[PDB]
């Protein structure tokens, strides 16, 4: 056993290994291994990709106006974020514009992206570490009842419903067939709402899980379907038609009518359910405001998000704030430059692939992905891991760093950004939800914050939808139909040679994809996905990732039950599928 | 009354087949759950994690050996001894296999578990491996689409469980109600490809007025599927629909068929 | 002025005319007209049809295959009852039985059509004469969440729903632009409820507005569009694949799964919000128990409806019971014969058409509708109408009896002759209903037990269409997917002269479809039709109509606000364009 | 600020109009009463009656005069010196020419307002007769079909409430936006017309496959409307979707054009 020192903490890999392999709840394949003390504090922490793919080989020789719907299957959580950026990075490679009401159309594409997954990730994913399911079949439906009307005006809360979902619950648990509930954590201390609370937050689970199949109708009338809507290269195919013969072929006043009605509905379910469910998850649960800190007190990034100004990308034109902060100084936010090769760089000397040298970083311009299954000993067989060795080469994630520095991303780093860059609305949020907690701002960089932010989130992409709805409007109103930019469409028009980036803020944090065009063709395709960050392996220096960070110097009641490490895990959101690709 | 045991794996995939099944409309995916199968496997939404999920896993082929049906998303890939997907710190393949074992019947969703989808894609990096080619001793039910169509995934569970059998296929084993005609022999803008009015480029006055997709690539004369029909998300739309042509995403290999713009 | 003695009436013209035309909350034009005594009590009523458009004299000459898609249109409220009632007449008058499918699916409409007709007469028809939408606005939001609870377990009841629905009401009303609200009754002594009961019922109005739509998408499924969905002679258009190549072009399992969504969702709505509401309206106006009898204790009338049986339209089959009860003897229930030409007549010596002898009845085989505008002596003139002159002709309407007597058909009556006959649902039903009210059977028998039996009859309805549902999947489960009869399709195959009857209880009652086919074309069509009995004008005896009858002896708090008129009128559900067509 | 005034009367008609528009799923009709018009007379819907009715009538006519929209369902009838259609003793087509003689415009719902409809076919005993032949000094605009789909009536008010304008029109009247085009011109069964692949007899095996209508007596050759694109009852169904051609229901004369079994 070792220990050394990185980041403020003491990486220790004496005691008891506790491995978690599945970990459930997430999108795709993750491992998680840790080390205790004798008081059951992790002293050790080690995240690992437990899947590839090699999107970035695929994606070699395509043609650049298809690669949109290759790379928006690195995910079907993410539905969409990918496609997004890669229209992005072509047209910035080939030199294109897209007209207006394309890029309100991708804004309102990506705030219902992060309407849909921040919804769903708070009930499906995340919800059951802090709802005891089985717990609710103990409360009583009038007290639940009060409870909900204390807490919102949410319609649907009356006893007799709380008792039929208590019921429901009671005749799917009776006969032994207990389905996603089996071999829970039930009963864990930990678990620390009220009788009435876990029914209350059971019950919004099934009515999220019913709520959530209508917000994507928008992805529907703009991008054909979803999962995996369709996009172009020089704006969106969704042509417009509102007052002229054969509207019935396109975007006419009925389909913008069924847009409002879905963006009324899903502004009401996150401001009158979600919103009230993350605050009293919040009040049973405050120590967890200090725990799972991690790096969001050392080290954020956000590339930032939804140019409000047509192929404007700068800090005037993006409406969700970009920036850097590390050694813990928020007093001075960061301009990022993905073009910078000093500045996103990736590592690999604890990941499967191959580098000519793995002791330096490579900018994605100059990315390799050449896989390398090499495990080292693992007390098993290449085939049969039984502890992963984090001495070595332990994951099929990359190692990015921003300037050398370990970063978290996601919506906690980016309320961070906009909170310490004066962002009005961010800073009188964030003060009114710790106001609300009687907790102090630091208890923001923690477990609890990071579900706080995304559900503050949630309701600030609702309210983005009908701004950006109003705009196509407006648009519309002054004549502008205009949705593609073709004038670059041919391969004969573009440059022999050139090189793009496109980026965003998906709903896990900063995303961005390189791509280098010769010849008409895909030369170079390198991803850097928000998971790729946050569930980062070590580099050169032995610096931890986010995942690894937070993990760090949590108490378990239970060792054998990772509750906790589940919790802090879950409170990112991971999405392995996108940290490999 | 018993419902029938579930066990829903997952091999090298990005769960836009799991995302879809949860989109249905009818039956809604919570009344799927709770009243007409017994979903007692599925890393998306179980509780359990980690050693606690290995039991459920054990537990659950054991006791239904023969009983269950086995829904697989995703793919197993055969490069690095199968360590491009690993489960529980082995080849995801001896998950499938052990799986396979015991089931009454494999539901392959998606793509990627019918023929390969995107990871299989030139020049197939992980040697990302349909199901068929390595279970080969189990009736296995294709569901393709990058993903399949919500209600078309809900209504293949309601058959199975209303009807107590499989869905009757094709020679390529999908189901003959969603699969068995070409989403250009239901397509609401073929009077437009009859009479050659055709996009020509995006936006045009022929876009604006719902003309054919044939000359932007449109892939639906070669794909079978139930868009053009039953269309996606609550009937709200389908990828013709709203402007752009079908990739061919049911079929085999289309991915590599050229780009999607150049026609079919 | 005149006096004379009918059914235990005394019907006297001496004293003030009141006059109500346009009736609004109905379907099409009626005008009503009374006189009322020193006391304020009605003497006279008057029951006059303001619209025709001839749907027999067109069916002449056309193909009898055509004819439903003609007489659909007689209304659009009961849409698609009368295109039932067609394929019946000229399956009945060719000898076509349809396959057991097609039997089930037309079960299934009807069914369908009940619950929607029900559901929006008892809120967007009826509901303003019970509610006083204006008091509303006083009422305290946790007392009607209270009061709701109290009454059912919908989970629309919490505090901040019915203070949100208070508000958008006190929006709606604060620019003086009160659109339907405008001059109505609102204050008048006879609005009873609380506040609170006027607030819930008034947010149930807008859940059943938004509610309704999703009833009739099982008609569009099986009948591609609502309203006016399509049949054919022979059985459903709508053919059915499971299972085959194509079933994306035919009814599959994923059609059949919306239909059963609708259904749950369709009984749920009836069974927690409307049932409560009628039970509710009782609570608070049980004198109107006693007001409105009308005909309903002395002569009802049921065809019966529903065949369980393909085409066995016997005792044995029909889910809905036939019979009439005349006299006011509820013991001697007597079953009617469609063909006798001795049971159904209609009389036009009070309306405006030509007999050749208006003092005798005509069966509708012997039927004639040849248009006559002949007022006579009214105040004012023939195109100026002050008063009518109900001592001659004074409709639109023919005036149909049943063995000579006026008969009150719809959801009373079908109650009364079903409890009378022993159907164990409909006593169950009916003395459960009765004993939560603390009243008598007789109770029933009013104004208030014409809205109680509509909404019983819409939760009947609502657990039929789970019956039919399940017959149509045990047919398929059986392979048995057959939808269509065939062989008589062609005219060539038909008899040269035939004649048939087609009957269905639509939701306002008893419904007959007379037709009678020779050299291939419709050589006769008579439609007699519920609103037809019940808004019935005289006869050569002076007997009068449900309406007249139900109006006779009421007590008007204010003459110049004719409430207690649109109260009993509207507990029948006038439809107008069906009682003229 | 104020909700623009609709004024909405009724001739002979089936009242299927009215129907239709409270079907709207979006925007629901509970939303476009309260809050994007002010529907100020409408007899199926209003508190009033009889005298406080036709109070209503007269004030809103007088205080909006110029300023409001009317809404015709139905039509007059010239038969009986027009007392086929009574309203407050009077003929109704002296209702429609006062509410027309106030109106900024005129919206003809239906094809009774706009044709005739079923009142108006051989041998029109009443002779019903539409709007546009007895208001000629007013826009009118025609909205035909029997009744008109749901979302095509609530997305012509939200046109004219959002663009502060009357939708554009073609030659007859009709919004362009929505019968623009053929049903046959947007039929899904349009590649089984193309192969001359038809349903011959009700529920034969074509039938089952969803072939094409035409020899059944499919009018959507000839019909404009959006049936087989926008679809009815939030995209649910249409006719032929259903298994039944197309009537012709939005042209006008579509009753006595023969039988709607017989081939267009
Ligand atoms: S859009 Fe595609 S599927 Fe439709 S008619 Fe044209 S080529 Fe065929
Ligand atoms: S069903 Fe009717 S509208 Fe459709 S293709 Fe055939 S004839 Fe044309
Ligand atoms: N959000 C998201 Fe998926 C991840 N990580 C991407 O990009
Ligand atoms: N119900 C109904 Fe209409 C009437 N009266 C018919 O038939
Ligand atoms: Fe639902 S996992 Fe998504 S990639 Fe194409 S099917 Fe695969
Ligand atoms: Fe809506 S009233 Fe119904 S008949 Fe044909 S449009 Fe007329
Ligand atoms: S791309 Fe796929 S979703 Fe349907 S329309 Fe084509 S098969
Ligand atoms: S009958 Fe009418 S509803 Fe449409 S499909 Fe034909 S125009
Ligand atoms: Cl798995
Ligand atoms: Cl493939
Ligand atoms: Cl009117
Ligand atoms: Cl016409
Ligand atoms: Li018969
Ligand atoms: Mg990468
Ligand atoms: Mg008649
Ligand atoms: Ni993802
Ligand atoms: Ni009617």
């Amino acid at each position: 056993s070792t220990q050394y020192e990185t980041q403020g903490y003491t990486i220790n890999n004496a005691g008891r290994r506790l491995v978690v392999d599945p970990i459930t709840r997430i999108e795709g394949h993750m491992r998680c291994e840790v080390n205790i003390n004798d008081q059951n504090v992790i002293t050790n922490a080690v995240s690992c990709g437990t899947m590839f793919r090699g999107l970035e080989i695929i994606l070699q020789g395509r043609d650049p106006r298809d690669a949109w719907a290759f790379v928006e299957r690195i995910c079907g959580v993410c539905t969409g974020v990918h496609a997004l950026a890669s229209v992005y990075a072509i047209e910035d490679a080939i030199g294109i514009k897209v007209p207006d009401n394309a890029n309100i159309i991708r804004n309102i594409m990506l705030a219902t992206l992060w309407c849909h997954d921040h919804l769903v990730h708070f009930y499906q994913l995340a919800g059951m570490d802090w709802i005891d399911v089985l717990d609710a079949l103990k409360a009583d439906p009038r007290k639940t009842s009060e409870l909900a009307q204390s807490l919102s005006s949410w319609p649907k809360s009356s006893p007799g419903y709380f008792f039929d979902v208590q019921n429901r619950l009671k005749k799917f648990v009776e006969g032994g067939q207990l389905g996603i509930f089996r071999n829970g954590y039930w009963g864990h201390p930990q678990y620390k709402l009220p009788p009435e609370a876990n029914l209350m937050g059971f019950a919004h689970y099934l009515e999220a899980l019913d709520f959530q199949r209508e917000i994507v109708k928008i992805h529907a009338v703009f991008g054909g379907k979803n999962p995996h809507p369709n996009w172009i290269v020089g704006g969106m195919p969704c042509a417009i038609n509102i007052d002229e013969s054969g509207a019935v072929g396109a975007v006419n006043m009925e389909r913008l009518n069924l847009v409002q009605s879905i963006i009324t509905r899903t502004a009401d379910f996150i401001n009158n359910v979600m919103i009230p469910d993350a605050l009293a998850i919040g009040q049973f649960n405050k120590p967890w405001s200090e725990i799972g800190t991690g790096l969001s007190d050392k080290c954020v990034l956000s590339y930032g998000a939804f140019p409000d100004i047509a192929n404007d990308f700068g800090e005037k034109s993006l409406l969700m704030p970009g920036g850097a902060v590390i050694n813990g100084d928020f007093n001075n936010v960061l301009p990022v430059d993905l073009v910078d090769p000093q500045q996103v760089q990736e590592f690999v000397d604890h990941a499967w692939y191959r580098y000519p040298n793995d002791q330096v970083g490579r900018h994605p311009f100059d990315g390799i992905t050449d896989p390398w299954y090499n495990p080292g000993d693992v007390k098993g067989s290449d085939t049969n891991i039984q502890q992963l060795n984090e001495q070595e080469r332990y994951s099929w994630i990359k190692a990015p760093r921003w300037r050398g520095n370990a970063m978290e991303v996601g919506p906690l780093a980016r309320t961070l950004i906009a909170y310490h860059k004066g962002d009005a609305a961010t800073v009188e949020s964030v003060d009114r939800m710790m106001s609300a907690l009687n907790l102090p701002l630091s208890g923001i960089q923690s477990t609890l914050g990071r579900i706080l932010c995304r559900a503050h989130e949630a309701q600030w992409a609702a309210g983005k939808l009908q701004y950006f709805f109003d705009k196509l409007m407006t648009n519309l109103k002054n004549g502008n139909l205009a949705t593609a930019s073709t004038e670059k469409w041919e391969p004969a028009t573009w440059p022999t040679e050139c090189r793009g980036v496109g980026f965003t803020e998906a709903p896990k944090g900063a995303l961005g994809h390189w791509a280098a065009i010769r010849d008409g063709k895909i030369d170079l395709y390198q991803c850097v996905v928000p998971t790729t960050w946050n569930a980062s392996p070590r580099d050169p220096k032995g610096q931890i990732g986010a995942y690894e960070a937070a993990l760090m110097n949590t108490k378990m009641a239970i060792p054998e039950q990772p509750l906790e490490i589940l919790r802090t895990l879950h409170s990112f959101d991971p999405c392995l599928a996108c940290s490999t690709h | 009354k018993p419902r029938i045991p579930v066990v829903w794996i997952h091999g090298l995939e990005c769960t836009c087949c799991t995302e879809s099944f949860i989109r249905s409309a009818h039956p809604l995916a919570k009344d799927v759950i709770l009243s007409l199968i017994s979903l007692d496997y599925d890393d998306t939404l179980m509780a359990a994690a980690g050693t606690q999920a290995e039991e459920v896993f054990e537990d659950i082929i054991t006791q239904y050996n023969g009983k269950y049906i086995l829904a697989v998303e995703g793919n197993p890939p055969l490069g690095e001894q199968g360590m491009f997907c690993i489960s529980s710190g082995r080849p995801f393949i001896e998950k499938l296999k052990r799986a396979a074992a015991g089931a009454s019947a494999i539901i392959a969703w998606g793509t990627c578990a019918s023929w390969g989808c995107v990871q299989a894609a030139r020049p197939n990096p992980t040697q990302a491996t349909p199901i068929d080619k390595v279970i080969t001793d189990k009736p296995i039910i294709k569901v393709p689409g990058c993903p399949p169509i919500p209600d078309v995934m809900s209504a293949i569970i309601t058959y199975m469980v209303t009807f107590d059998r499989l869905p009757d296929v094709d020679r390529m084993g999908r189901p003959l109600m969603f699969y068995g005609q070409r989403i250009h022999d239901k397509c609401y803008r073929r009077a437009h490809f009859d009479a050659g009015e055709f996009v020509q480029s995006w936006d045009d006055d022929a876009a604006r007025k719902g003309y054919c997709l044939y000359k932007m690539g449109c892939k639906g004369p070669t794909t079978y599927n139930a868009c053009s029909s039953t269309r996606w998300n609550d009937g709200v739309s389908f990828p013709i629909q709203s402007g752009h042509g079908c990739l061919g995403c049911a079929e085999n290999g289309f991915w590599d068929r050229g780009s999607f713009y150049s026609r079919v």
